[PDB]
């Protein structure tokens, strides 16, 4: 459970992305369902998670509280199958919703880098890529999607 | 099914990116199964 950007493999194909810090694994709800992870030769259980948000923590609550502060460019962190993590930056647009506004990203990445962390330029993780809309021409735009510290 | 993680890298910004994408605007609806949807 070391600190840093994880894939999250099946057996081998990469059917997503995640975010190990403070010893809590984080990723999109839609890559595992909630099904527990190996992780060398140890596993690690679903502890909590929301279908809606469409997120999901390993071996503890939500750890991840930085916020897009609605301004600055921010960094998707991709980690696509097959290729090294790369860092792209980017002005996110916005998802403009009944309940409020959400930042997103117009990056468009093949499915298996659902989890992929966003950065502030501090590095902090201010959300996960990879549950968004696709648009007109084809395109897509993931939400910047955030997790609730309890 | 075996499910699995492993290590990918540290989390780091990147001094000197060139910004990319474009900032799009858009009225987006959220269902209880997590699915965003363009709203027209
Ligand atoms: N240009 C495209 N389509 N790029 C996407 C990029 C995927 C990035 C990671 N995220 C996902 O996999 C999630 C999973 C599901 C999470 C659900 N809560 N996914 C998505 O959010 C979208 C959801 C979606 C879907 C349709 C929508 C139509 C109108 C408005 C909103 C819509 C939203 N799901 C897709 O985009 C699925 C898809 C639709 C059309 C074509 C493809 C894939 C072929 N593309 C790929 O095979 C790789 N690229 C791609 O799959």
């Amino acid at each position: 459970t070391t600190d840093g950007v994880y894939r999250v493999m099946t057996r081998s194909t990469q059917v997503g992305v995640g975010v190990m810090q403070e010893g809590v694994f984080h990723t999109m709800w839609h890559v595992t369902k909630g099904a527990a992870l190996r992780s060398g030769e140890g596993r690690l259980d679903p502890y909590w998670g929301d279908v809606k948000q469409d997120l999901v923590s390993y071996c503890g609550p939500w750890k991840l509280d930085a916020a897009w502060d609605g301004l600055s460019e921010v960094q998707l962190l991709a980690v696509p199958p097959g290729e090294r993590a790369k860092n792209i930056q980017t002005l996110p647009g916005i998802f403009k919703t009944k309940d409020g506004d959400i930042g997103a990203v117009a990056l468009d990445y093949p499915a298996g880098t659902s989890g992929s962390p966003i950065l502030d330029k501090c590095g902090r993780v201010i959300g996960l890529y990879g549950n968004g809309v696709v648009i007109k021409n084809g395109s897509y735009v993931s939400a910047i999607t955030q997790g609730k510290r309890e | 099914v075996d499910m699995y993680i492993e290590r990918a890298g540290d989390i780091t910004w990147e001094k000197d990116a060139e910004v990319t994408g474009n900032s799009p605007r858009l009225d987006v609806a959220l269902d209880e199964s997590g699915d965003f949807s363009l709203v027209e």
